[PDB]
């Protein structure tokens, strides 16, 4: 029969509840309380002792009374998986929120599960071609891969993503898995919006993506949680059904964040910077889970908030050994204008290796950042004593460095209500080319203005055209 | 007539690098007093947290 | 082979015979009270009820304080606890070579039981003052940067230090690989086999690791030890300690490990988790306050034996990662004054293309020449003052004011010495393939070469001296030391080949 | 036999809490003994917890401890063998053996805690102890009966430059000589015992000159936090019953600074600054105090200090200062010149440098030296930024000058060999003055700066600049 606790206590996110007998739920349980509302869902965090648990809400706390009986539900947390749950938009707790009626999957599977194992693992080396030449250049994505994009507020971390769902995902034929953690509301309805229009979601047809949302306006448990949510749904289309998936978070920052917001309530000394202790192995749990097995392909973008502006933050700075292809935005080369805001020096792939992109390939990219490494050391100087002080071939490397920073930026047709100019996509062999070009230095006499937000090395020639008049 | 248009450029050159590193002081001293401030605030934590047990 | 699991049915017939204690009181992340375990001992494994394993770290009046090497879930109040009787321990003997194991020692990789030749503890006493010889046996990385500038020695504790992606992974990757040079013979006491340990790494990152060791022929004599991201803290922290012991089998029988630490800064970020959760009081940024001493102690079983006890080595190369460039922060500081020297890499050096990005100016082997093979020693005389000297100058040219023929000679030669030195990943040198070169840039035949094409010059170079002197080359290797006339020789075919 | 016993109740860490029978407590400070499978553990009483319960320091690993063990008090504090015993043998923080040679005979063990010498035992001298080294002896000179500390940062040669004094002092040295490794490498200890036998100091089968006391950095930090009282107590037994000349090596006193810090919370204390136990002062005090020429007898003593991050105003050295007679300062910058020894000329201090102590010359030469590179290095912006070239004559001939002295201050090291590939040079301190008297009235102005580095005294510069010119 059912298994009834009663609310001891309530302090912001945690509830305490007391179990009369004996069998005390299992840690990572569901509880539910009932409310005039619907329903107060509770994940069991820890056994206090004495028939006592201590959960965390995935929602408010108002309202509950000292006393209140507590609904056992003896299992994780339940999400509806499978084809059921391809343009519906999710919660938490793994529920329609979309105003369209039961997600009538056949499973429910909890949001809780190990990572694969060792032998479950699965390594290969395949370039994505982005379409983006700072990327397609310099730290090339792979398929099957795990990239994330880091920066600090307004850099263009979500304006980023959606130029990769752009190119990729419409031609990529398999499922996608798109979960808003800790993000704009506003942002969520309007990539329903996007989706509905493109056709990606068709209400009245087929769809090829999955939306779960636990949005910044959400209570700590519920921003915990609903990127394992999100995970759990991919991980079938990965596992069972054995597809390519790609999956975006966005943004997985809010997930650890929400880990601190809790844990001194849980009773925790923290970590420095003011983190939960476990701030490494709850990662490490979580993010060991988004991969590539045996049995199918993940690719994965994330977006990785950077707080304060701070790389290292210990946040971040213990996302980055979780990745495969890191791309990072600076603010200030943003206030430069420059789109997308990449540090094209503080950017890694696995990818750029020779053995996978080319001996040249390879080397337009080393020599390209060799480039601007000098300009960067130089910074000093040029700003006490200005240019006049360089010499012969320090003088030239800046002009040229300058020219390949310029360059480095692209029209993006989403951030196009920011340009104005409408976007363009360059290829791989489009991009390395034009760059080789530049560092022959077979453009040399063309305004630096020409290489500023413009597509492949024939636009520069035409804008330097259209400006010489 | 060259020495002279040159030491006019020298003065007019070293000028602007007074400007400049002028300008920068600026900048470091802001940037000095926030990791001043920070210091003390992180320092000052370790010790509260060590505290409290 | 007719039946193979009525063979397993069997022999897993009759074991349950003779099995006729603590209550737990409280359990939250990875930690559970419990109420009993009398007779046990400080760091005694016990195991609960359900399955998952424990050690005890808190003996407490009322209670004991046990970490977890699983997850919870599966942990309740009441439920029963168990002493084991053992302090956490390992098997040990050849026959882990090859193998992935966990932290306790577990077949991961696929391949079945491991067959020990026995099983030592995980934090054993390092040895003594007494049992030890100086370091005087070469480690030869066939990194040309290290095996002139901070040459490694067998016993000696190297610290590799930088920051995130700046290449500390591939330094050390790099020494193993060419181990093969060695390994694939028959003089046991020329052989070096590794343990690579990886503490807090993702396993796709393990998995594509092991890949290339074996891409390389590379596995055969190694030992991966793996505590991934995942993994509870408590097998995170252990690990180093478990793998110490595995190459320690190797140090105590004649033979002699290298130990790869990848790395300590996660470890430490782990043994910060256990302590903050036990609720140890913390230290400084809230780590406890002996985190030195757990390092400490790890890298002091590193050492190399004395005749008497079977000359074994065991030779360490922790990896530690810093933020900003700051070395100055706590553990970073801990680990650099407890090593034998280190190697700092830089990501400004990379970028800019020096690649390992190798800082000669900081980075140091405290054994130094000791380790260093006799020729490479004759032919490296003064270099890494040399390099000094020759950033002295660069700092000085950026002044921009007209070069004099002793400054411009000391930068034509720096320039050229700094690009000699540029390696790519996954090709280490032989010995004798590394000392015409760095004699070449030395003696001064390269300073009239353009610095483009002493990319060509390297290979081309090698080339030509395999081709014809290679009577040179194999007594280079031989004997390992260049008697006056095979400086001659040579002398004269460095020149031979430089006008083309 | 009249034996007290007691039971674990609790370990956490290196911290073992034992209970006792009613008001039979042993006092603070004393050793208590556990009897274990290999041999036995060592504990020491730091606290009185209150209800019949004393929280204790482990002189050794926690691990295999049982909660409801007996316990036992030796009466007293940790005891060790002293007098001539000790000569020769290698000895761990409590007293026993480790060379493996048997037991060490002695006819007294003491206590490793003592009180400091009062107010009126002290004995002031002004002499001074000829190192060998020329930026010592020059500029800093080291005082017999003095205490003398090495700062440095890690790897800047600190272990290097007190193996070096110990080569040559410890030869010439009439008395015996005590080396306490607190917290270092055991190897560098193996190479010590190694050498000690082929420098002869040390001989198994006849007299030796000094005793070795280890507590490295192997070792978990109650041990590493009493082993620098082990080796000053051996001292100490020297100084006031031997009646004569002691030299006291702690390599390195840092470490007992550490070892303190890391128990420090476990024992319940608040950190203070920097997360520094708050008894560091006062615990310093309490242990460099005892350490000390007295009217029975004199102790010379050379304790490297490690300065963690180079940072010299972090609160464990910036407290040693205040301790020392002559202070040594390592520099890195100096270091990564090819400068060795590490030594800082100004920020190195010894209180000798006084015209009363070493004559006026000798006062002046070390001042003007003081003076010109003082002058060098705030010429270093200008000489950057307008080059060589923008320079007043005397200028140009001060920097001249301060450069060839800069290398004139380096040295080879016979202990550092293994480094140079030269032969060690020692260099008597009247030749050093003289030599630096005659560099700095521009008496050499012509010889080349090469000329001066790493070598020996006058001679050799002028060996050298031959050499060189052929
Ligand atoms: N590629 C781009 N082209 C043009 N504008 C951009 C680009 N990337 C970012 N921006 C601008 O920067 C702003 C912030 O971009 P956005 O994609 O919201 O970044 P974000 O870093 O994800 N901000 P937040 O999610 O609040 O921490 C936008 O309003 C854009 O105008
Ligand atoms: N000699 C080399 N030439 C070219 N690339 C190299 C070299 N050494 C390392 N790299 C590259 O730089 C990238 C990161 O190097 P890595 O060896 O992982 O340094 P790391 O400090 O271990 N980074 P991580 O531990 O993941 O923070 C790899 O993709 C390598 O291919
Ligand atoms: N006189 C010298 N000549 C040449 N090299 C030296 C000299 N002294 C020190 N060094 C170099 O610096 C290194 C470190 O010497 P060492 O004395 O161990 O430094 P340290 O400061 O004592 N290390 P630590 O005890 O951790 O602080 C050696 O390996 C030598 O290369
Ligand atoms: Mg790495
Ligand atoms: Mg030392």
């Amino acid at each position: 029969t059912p298994i009834t606790g009663k609310v001891t206590a309530v302090i912001g996110a945690i509830v305490d509840v007391h179990f009369e007998q004996s069998e005390l739920p299992a840690i990572l349980n569901a509880l539910e309380i009932k409310t005039p509302q619907g329903k107060l869902v509770l994940e069991v965090a820890q056994h206090l002792g004495e028939n006592t648990v201590r959960t965390i809400a995935m929602d408010g706390t108002e309202g509950l009374v000292r006393g209140e009986k507590v609904l056992d539900t003896g299992g994780p947390i339940s999400v509806p998986v499978g084809r059921e749950t391809l343009g519906r938009i999710i919660n938490v707790i793994g529920e329609p929120i979309d105003e369209r009626g039961p997600i009538k999957s056949k499973l429910r599977k909890p949001i809780h599960a190990d990572p694969p194992s060792f032998a479950e693992q699965s390594t290969s080396a395949e370039i994505l071609e982005t379409g983006i030449k700072v990327v397609d250049l310099l730290a090339p994505y792979a398929r099957g891969g795990k990239i994330g994009l880091f920066g600090g507020a307004g850099v263009g971390k979500t304006v980023f993503i959606q130029e990769l769902i752009n190119n990729i995902a419409k031609a990529h034929g398999g499922f996608s898995v798109f979960t808003g953690v800790g993000e704009r509301t506003r942002e969520g309805n309007d990539l329903y919006r996007e989706m509905k229009e493109t056709g990606v979601i068709n209400l009245e047809g087929e769809s090829k993506v999955a939306l779960v949302f636990g949005q910044m306006n959400e209570p700590p448990g519920a921003r915990a949680r609903v990127a394992l949510t999100g995970l759990t749904i991919a991980e079938y289309f990965r596992d069972e059904e054995g597809q390519d998936v790609l999956l975006f978070i966005d943004n997985i920052f809010r997930f650890t964040q929400a880990g601190s917001e809790v844990s001194a309530l849980l009773g925790r000394i923290p970590s420095a910077v003011g983190y939960q202790p476990t701030l490494a192995t709850d990662m490490g749990l979580l993010q060991e889970r988004i991969t590539t097995t045996k049995k199918g392909s993940v690719t994965s973008v994330q977006a990785v908030y950077v707080p304060a502006d701070d790389l290292t933050d210990p946040a971040p700075a213990t996302t980055f050994a979780h990745l495969d292809a890191t791309t990072v935005l600076s603010r200030g080369i943003s206030e430069l204008g420059i789109y997308p805001a990449v540090d094209p020096l503080d950017s890694k792939s696995r990818l750029l290796d020779a053995a996978v992109v080319g001996q040249e390939h390879y080397d337009v990219a080393s020599k390209v950042q060799e480039t601007l490494q000098t300009y960067k050391s130089l910074q000093d100087i040029i700003a006490i004593l200005g240019m006049d002080e360089l010499s012969e071939q320090d003088k030239l490397t800046v002009e040229r460095a300058r020219k390949i920073q310029r360059f480095l930026s692209q029209p993006f047709a989403v951030a196009e209500v920011f340009t104005g100019i409408p976007g363009k996509l360059v290829r791989l062999k489009d991009t390395v080319a034009s760059f080789k070009a530049v560092l022959e230095g077979k453009y040399d006499n063309i305004p630096e203005h020409a290489f500023y937000m413009v597509g492949g090395i024939e636009d520069v020639v035409a804008k330097a055209e259209k400006l010489a008049a | 007539q060259g020495y002279a248009a040159e030491i006019s450029a020298r003065r007019n050159a070293m000028d602007n690098a007074s400007k400049n590193a002028g300008d920068m002081i600026n900048r470091y001293s802001i940037l000095y007093n926030r990791t001043r401030q920070a210091v003390i605030t992180n320092e000052l934590v370790d010790i509260i947290t060590g505290a409290s047990s | 082979p007719t039946e193979v699991s009525s063979i397993l049915e069997e022999r897993i017939k009759g074991v349950s015979d003779e099995a006729n204690t603590g209550r737990v009181l409280a359990v939250g992340d990875g930690i559970a009270r419990v109420f009993g375990l009398n007779n046990i001992q400080a760091e005694e494994l016990v195991e609960f009820s359900s399955g998952v394993k424990g050690m005890a770290l808190n003996l407490e009046p009322g209670q004991v304080g046990i970490v977890l090497f699983g997850s919870d879930r599966l942990v309740k109040e009441g439920e029963l606890v168990k002493r084991t009787g053992n302090i956490v321990d390992v098997p040990v003997g050849p026959g882990l070579l090859g193998r992935v194991v966990d932290a306790l020692g577990n077949p991961i990789d696929g391949k079945g039981p491991i067959d020990a030749a026995g099983r030592s503890r995980a934090q054993v006493k390092a040895p003594g003052i007494l049992p030890r010889r100086s370091v005087h046996e070469p480690v030869q990385t066939g990194l040309k940067a290290v095996d002139a500038l901070v040459p490694i020695g067998r016993g000696q504790r190297e610290l590799i230090i930088g920051d995130r992606q700046t290449g500390k992974t591939a330094v050390a990757l790099d020494t193993i690989l060419n181990q093969k040079r060695w390994n694939n013979g028959s003089d046991e006491s020329k052989k070096l086999y590794c343990v690579y340990v990886a503490v807090g790494q993702k396993r796709s990152t393990v998995a594509q690791l092991v890949q290339t060791l074996e891409q390389h022929d590379a596995m055969k004599y190694s030992i991966i030890v793996a505590a991934t991201a995942s993994e509870a803290a408590p097998l995170q922290y252990l690990a180093p300690f478990t793998a110490a012991s595995i190459g320690e089998w190797f140090r105590d029988n004649g033979k002699h490990a290298l130990i790869v630490y990848d790395d300590l800064s996660k470890q430490a970020v782990a043994y910060r988790q256990l302590s903050l959760l036990l609720r140890r009081p913390p230290g400084r940024e809230a780590y406890p306050g002996d985190v030195f001493y757990l390092h400490s102690r790890l890298l002091e079983r590193a050492a190399k034996l004395s005749e008497k006890e079977g000359s074994g080595s065991l030779t360490a190369l922790p990896v530690i990662e810093t933020q900003g460039g700051d070395v100055s922060a706590y553990i970073p500081t801990n680990v650099i004054s407890i090593t034998d020297g280190q190697i700092f890499l830089e990501a400004e050096l990379f970028y800019k293309g020096i690649r390992p990005a190798i800082n000669v100016g900081l980075s140091v082997s405290r054994v130094g020449s000791a380790a260093q093979v006799k020729a490479l020693k004759q032919v490296a005389g003064s270099l890494k003052l040399f390099l000094a000297q020759y950033r002295e100058v660069a700092a000085f040219a950026q002044f921009g004011s007209d070069l004099d023929a002793s400054t411009k000679q000391t930068l034509v030669r720096g320039e050229r010495l700094t690009q000699l030195l540029k390696q790519n990943q996954y090709s280490p040198l032989a010995t004798e393939e590394q000392v015409p070169l760095i004699y070449a840039g030395v003696n001064g035949h390269l300073d009239g070469i353009e610095l483009s094409r002493i990319g060509e010059f390297e290979s081309s170079f090698l080339s030509y001296l395999k081709s014809n002197h290679n009577e040179l080359l194999t007594e280079i290797r031989e004997k390992g030391e260049l008697s006056k006339e095979l400086l001659a020789s040579l002398k004269s075919a460095t020149e031979s080949f430089v006008a083309t």
